[PDB]
């Protein structure tokens, strides 16, 4: 739904690196260079960042009326 | 003919279900179809076998 | 207790005292209402 | 040349123009536009026994979906979400224009309301089918929902397609061995409301008999021929065929009816068969009416239609004789040319026809009764429309269709995206489970491109429940009249004209024995000079737009047969192909260039005569090529997409051509059950059971169809660092090892939602009413503490911790002395109250819904699977410190035993692991579509080596407990995993003691009923085999239905022991006999008592407990 705070395999914080990576890739930059220069080197954290879906931007429209 | 990809009246090894590839190498589409056709019987025979075995053992 | 009009999600709040012939929002005439979170401190363990 | 990209562009345009549920929508639109009016034209006008009084029907129409609530006035339009929330039905009113004539007086046309018709979502009648994404979001709708279902009473119902044999066709076969019948032919004529089967035999003595359901026994062929207007034997033998060899076989059947030489003799012979002990007159009219109504109704139900029935019977007899002489073979019955798929349109038109017949019968009865009583003519005052609305709805909410069909309507399976998508494309075989037959479950070569060869259930339904292929399309059909006219004007000669030319003109039959027979929907149409030329002409005219595209033509040439078959009816499954002319496909570079920039679509190519949909019958004349690089001048078509032979779930497997066949079927079955996001608006809709994965991820190793179906926006799994090694023995025999630290970070956590509902029934029968209030003093009170969560209005508030059997909604019920009927939480499960909804059910009754959620964290016993058929439970959870870290600090998320690979032969598993590791390292997309995988394995391995890792995807691993370096290298990957809804938290159930049955006094059944396990016969056999008598007694007697009963010493019946003062009393002996107590199973005493209920008298003979000596 939203980016996990930490990588699942190793406890590395990865949530703070989502909004840069999600932007510069949309700007035409290849993901590998951005990931390397952001400080992500183990492929577990690369898996965490590369396969996020971010559904919450659609669920904010359909929220419990409580 | 089995499929429409083969000529009329063809009994060549390829046209009747001979797979010359391996799982490592990968199968062609018609080879996949022939493999599934060959393997479908196992999904079916199990229930019949167990029911007959149960009836015989009860008697 | 207290309810909330269902139209446009969190619309507005109403209570038991609104006595009407049917279940209806007095303000927008909507037929679906929900219940509030009963304001009270709730303790959940971050496990 | 057509490369991969151009063919994928064609396929993507196909999917973009027409969605994945085009079959349901097309059938419903066709029914709504045409089949609705046709039913009432078939009715025509209602007559009355009283002369001068009748009604003439006009047009019929429908409006936007709406409801009529309390204080009925103008109808108010509603949205589907409101129907879901308020338990309504998404239906639209239907208006009929009717004119009453009263002794030939017109009056004025009247438009009335005749009922409500359910509307399929996204159909032509649904106003939400043409809305922008913004407006769909505004009204509370999922923009990606492929609406092909109905909202009935709030539930979502889908009409499953039913596959069954074609009706108006002749099927020939051999008779059973060792029987007087040698060959059999069968026809199943379908009328507008009933279906009649006609069976033709060929007995041992070279005679032919026709027998159908209504008339008992067999009737000789010449008898029926005479009854239908064929008086001369030459007429019969020339209507059968023109071949002297075939004509020679008619002699015994011709002479067996030599006594009957007139139509009336045949008619009263049939009458004697059907009517016994009546005069000649009523006999002949009864026989002629039963012949005209129940013989072959599809040809007509009028007394001038007998010639057509006679010609049809003659053609069927000719077919059976051709089978006898050896010029034919028995029909396959599995060829898809012989099978038709009934969809929602046909079922709805039949149901509406039946309901309209019932409604018009009731209306005419009420009208004639009122006119007998005496009243003015006011149609609106006696319509009683609520019949129609009741008859259709009850069919959708139960699945019991007309004609004996059951299970046609089923609740939509919204476990995830793939479950709903697969449900909306299922096909169920009608003739099934009555016998295996070991041949209806085979993978017929005709299924290529029409049904998925993998997605089938396992067990009794294996091979009988199928799923549509990607590009398959079910035909809708046209009217036969235009096809007949164009065929006649093309040059064919009617059978009557040929017979006339043969008989009344001196022309030899040798000329017409070399001609080709021309059929139309299984009925012989005529003769043509050269059948191949006619087939080519029809095909060329169809591609130019002059002829409808629903028409398919085939030409069959054999050493003994020369026929042309034309089909234009509905229910035929067809597939598209690119036309190849002179070895060059008709789709060129300019066409694909215009296709890639939106100038043209898939439909434009079809209407230009470059891509055509062909069915099984036409494909007999086709010679298709898989790829453009092996085209030859003899080829006629080209495959649009070779990977489109799979279904919609089998299209998610990466590298499916490297796995064994059963693994893909298992994968489909398990992928229909994975946890994940199933809808964007899941928080506002109320489903009975729902699951939600907290952090779903889209696969790293994708296929081309994952993005088309929208699976990347509603994923149902996560990517896991998989290690392949043997570790601690906790992953032996299908089990897996999972990292506990990654679980504690929230990897595979999920939430489970359950719903409870209640309604305040108004009870109009006695004017008493329900009320939702607490239960201070009531008859069926439970306990003071149980009702401690209810508010002042008797409904529990959101965000509270319910547990066990706490009361959620508290209401009382009037006696039928108020009784407490309150909804309680199910036993053995707790959670947090998530949502409370209060509304009205269209009549002022209060409806209350309470949704309760709970948190599910993975543990030992949870079930996980992959996309290659590798299910298993978690054996143990290991922390990060104890996991075998590598030289870079990466620990596995899941460990999989190597011993599971070499037997299952799933190379795709390892290939996906390598591809996922490459995708994570490089950041480049990986496509694993079958037969077209890019990049190749060698390139991926070279790139992996270039990025600092070993090419074979192995790594140097150290032991996390001792720090010792392992002597070998271990394979690591990023395989994608799914979590199934088979959690151990819902499967435990234990019983020590509790309630028993009222009748047998045995423990109850069900997890919610405190439990109880059945001790069957086979367990008793195991206990006997071990020879443990006391253990048997303990298991079967002491722990269930033990009792003590008193038996009289003389009669042997059961007495009793009363508390008056003191007595052992016998039902017959009174106090003159001694009674003894015996311990026995209470079920045995019940058996004795119910045996005495019958006239059987069981007397028990007692014996000494202590063995003397
Ligand atoms: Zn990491
Ligand atoms: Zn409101
Ligand atoms: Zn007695």
């Amino acid at each position: 739904m939203i980016i996990p705070i930490r990588c699942f395999t190793c406890g590395a914080v990865v949530a703070d690196k989502w909004e840069p990576f999600s932007n510069r890739v949309m700007g035409g930059e290849d993901p590998e260079k951005v990931l390397t220069e952001l400080g992500v080197n183990r492929y577990c954290c690369r898996r965490m960042l590369l396969s996020h879906v971010n559904i919450i931007r659609e669920i904010i429209h359909y929220t419990r009326p409580i | 003919r089995t499929l429409s990809l083969f000529k009329y009246g063809d009994i060549a090894p390829e046209a009747r279900g001979f797979v010359k590839n391996s799982f490592m190498r990968g199968l062609s589409p018609y080879e996949m179809f022939f493999h599934a056709a060959g393997g479908r019987e196992g999904l079916v025979d199990t229930a019949v076998k167990t029911s007959q075995s149960g009836y015989m053992q009860r008697r | 207790a207290k309810y909330r009009c269902g139209k446009c999600w969190k619309e507005l709040d109403d209570d038991q005292l609104k006595t009407l012939p049917g279940v209806r929002c007095p303000y927008c005439g909507y037929r679906i209402i929900y219940m509030v979170r009963k304001p009270t401190v709730k303790i959940v363990k971050a496990i | 040349m057509l490369d991969t990209e151009s063919r994928w562009a064609i396929a993507e345009s196909f999917f973009k123009t027409r969605g994945l549920v085009r079959q349901h929508l097309d059938s419903f639109n066709d029914f709504l536009r045409n089949k609705l009016q046709q039913v009432i034209y078939e009715q025509g006008e209602i007559v009355t026994e009283v002369p001068g009084l009748k009604i003439k029907l006009g047009k019929i129409r429908y409006e936007k979906p709406s409801i009529r609530e309390t204080d009925k006035g103008p109808m108010r339009e509603i949205t589907p979400m409101e129907a879901r929330l308020r338990n309504l039905t998404y239906s639209s009113p239907i208006f009929l224009s009717m004119i009453p004539v009263e002794n030939n007086i017109e009056g004025e046309p009247i438009e009335i309301y005749i009922g409500d018709l359910p509307i399929m979502l996204k159909s032509v009648a649904d106003p939400t089918s043409n809305l922008p994404i913004d407006k769909l979001i505004e009204i509370g709708e999922d923009p990606k929902d492929p609406g092909g279902y109905f909202i009935v009473n709030g539930s979502e119902k889908v009409i499953i397609a039913q596959e069954d044999l074609a009706t108006n066709r002749v099927l020939v076969d051999y008779g059973k061995s060792g029987s007087n019948i040698t060959h059999v032919a069968k026809v199943t004529s379908s009328a507008a409301g009933y279906r009649v089967q006609v069976m033709i035999e060929r007995l041992k003595d070279s005679t032919i008999q026709i027998s159908f359901a209504t008339v008992p026994g067999r009737i000789p062929f010449a008898i029926i021929m005479r009854a239908l207007g064929f008086v001369t034997d030459r007429d019969i033998v020339y209507a059968v065929s023109l071949d002297p060899q075939i004509q020679n076989e008619l002699l015994p059947s011709l002479e067996q009816a030599s006594s009957i030489t007139s139509a009336e003799e045949a008619l009263d012979f049939i009458g004697n068969r059907v009517a016994i002990g009546q005069k000649r007159e009523n006999r002949i009219q009864k026989a002629e009416q039963v012949i005209d109504k129940y013989f072959l109704p599809h040809l007509g139900t009028s007394p001038e239609d007998r010639k057509k029935k006679g010609y049809y019977l003659a053609s069927a007899v000719n077919k059976i004789l051709e089978l006898y002489l050896g010029r034919r073979e028995p029909d396959d019955k599995d060829h898809y040319a012989n099978k038709r798929v009934r969809l929602a349109g046909d079922l709805f038109t039949s149901l509406f026809r039946v309901a309209f017949k019932a409604f018009v019968k009731d209306l005419v009865y009420q009208l004639e009764k009122s006119k007998v009583r005496g009243r003015r003519l006011s149609l609106t005052a006696l319509v009683r429309a609520d019949i129609i609305t009741e008859r259709i709805r009850h069919a959708l909410a139960t699945g019991n269709w007309v004609g004996g069909r059951t299970g046609v309507s089923q609740l939509l399976d919204r476990t995830n995206w793939l479950s709903m998508l697969s449900h909306l494309r299922r096909v169920v075989s009608s003739l099934a489970r009555g016998q295996p037959n070991f041949e209806a479950r085979d993978l017929h070569g005709t299924q290529w491109g029409r049904m998925c060869p993998f997605e089938t259930p396992e067990g009794p339904n294996s091979g009988l429940v199928k799923n549509l292929a990607l590009l398959a399309q079910v035909s809708v059909g046209i009217n036969e009249s235009v096809v007949e006219r164009v065929a006649y004007e093309l040059g064919v000669v009617s059978v009557e004209d040929v017979i006339r030319r043969i008989s009344e003109q001196n022309e030899d039959v040798e000329k017409y024995m070399s001609w080709s027979k021309v059929y139309l929907n299984g009925r012989l149409l005529g003769y043509y000079e050269d059948g191949k030329e006619l087939a080519k002409k029809i095909r060329e005219s169809r591609r130019q737009g002059k002829l409808s595209d629903e028409v398919n033509v085939a030409y069959i040439a054999t050493d003994y047969l020369n026929e042309v078959h034309i089909n234009c009816d509905a229910g035929r499954v067809r597939r598209p192909l690119i036309i190849v002319n002179n070895g060059t496909p008709l789709v060129d570079t300019e066409d694909i260039k215009k296709l890639k920039n939106g100038e043209i679509t898939f439909d434009d190519l079809v209407k230009q005569g470059k891509i055509e949909f062909i069915d099984a019958e036409e494909e007999e004349n086709a010679y298709v090529a898989l790829n453009p690089q092996d085209l030859t001048p003899d080829h006629t078509h080209l495959e649009i997409w070779p990977s489109a032979i799979l279904g919609i779930i089998a299209s998610i497997i990466p590298y499916p051509e490297h796995n064994q066949s059963p693994r893909n079927t298992y994968q489909s079955a398990m992928a229909k059950q994975s946890l994940g996001l199933y809808a964007s608006n899941y928080q506002i809709r109320t489903d009975t059971r729902a699951h939600l994965l907290h952090y779903p991820q889209m696969p790293l190793v994708q296929t081309r169809m994952l993005g088309v179906i929208g699976y990347n926006d509603r994923p149902a799994g996560a990517n896991a660092i998989l290690a392949i090694m043997s570790y601690t023995g906790y992953n032996m025999e299908d089990s897996i090892i999972m990292n506990k630290s990654s679980i504690e970070r929230g990897m595979y956590r999920s939430t489970f939602f359950r719903l409870y509902s209640t309604e305040e029934v108004k009870y109009p029968g006695g004017q008493e009413d329900k009320i939702i209030t607490p239960e201070a003093g009531v008859k069926g009170y439970k306990g003071k503490d149980y009702y401690r969560l209810l508010e002042d209005n008797g409904v529990v508030s959101p965000e509270v911790e319910v547990k066990g059997g706490d009361v959620l909604i508290g209401k009382v019920s009037p006696p039928r002395a108020k009784r407490d009927t309150s909804i309680v939480t199910r036993h053995g499960e707790n959670g947090i109250v998530d949502l409370v909804l209060i509304t009205e059910t269209l009549e002022g009754n209060k409806l209350v819904k309470v949704r309760v959620r709970d948190l599910r964290i993975p543990e030992i016993g949870d079930k996980f699977a992959t996309r290659h058929g590798q299910k298993g439970v978690v054996g143990i959870l290991i922390d990060q410190v104890d996991m075998p870290y590598t030289a870079k600090g990466i620990v596995p998320d899941i460990i999989l035993n190597p011993h599971a690979l070499p037997s299952r032969m799933t190379i795709g598993q390892i290939m996906e692991a390598i591809g996922g590791k490459y995708a994570a390292l490089s950041g480049k997309p990986v496509d694993a579509t079958p037969f077209l995988e890019t990049p190749k394995l060698q390139e991926m391995q070279k790139e992996i080596l270039k990025l600092g890792h070993l090419p074979d995807s192995t790594e140097v691993v150290y032991d996390g407990r001792t720090g010792q370096k392992l002597k070998s290298r271990i394979l690591f990957g990023i395989v994608y995993y799914q979590k199934l809804h088979h959690m151990v938290a819902d499967k435990m159930h234990a019983r020590a003691r509790g309630p028993v049955q009222i009748l047998t006094r045995q423990p109850t059944e069900g997890r919610a009923r405190e439990g109880g396990l059945r001790f069957g016969e086979m367990e008793r056999d195991c206990l006997i085999g071990f020879g443990t008598a006391m253990l048997i007694k303990d298991r079967l007697l002491d722990n269930s239905d033990k009792a003590v009963v008193y038996i009289c010493d003389q009669c042997g019946y059961v007495g009793w022991y009363d508390r008056s003062k003191n007595r052992y009393v016998c039902p017959v002996h009174g106090d003159k006999s001694v009674l003894h107590p015996v311990t026995v199973s209470y079920a045995f005493k019940l058996l004795i008592q119910e045996l005495m209920s019958m006239v059987i008298s069981p007397r028990l003979i007692l014996g000494e407990k202590v063995n003397l000596g």
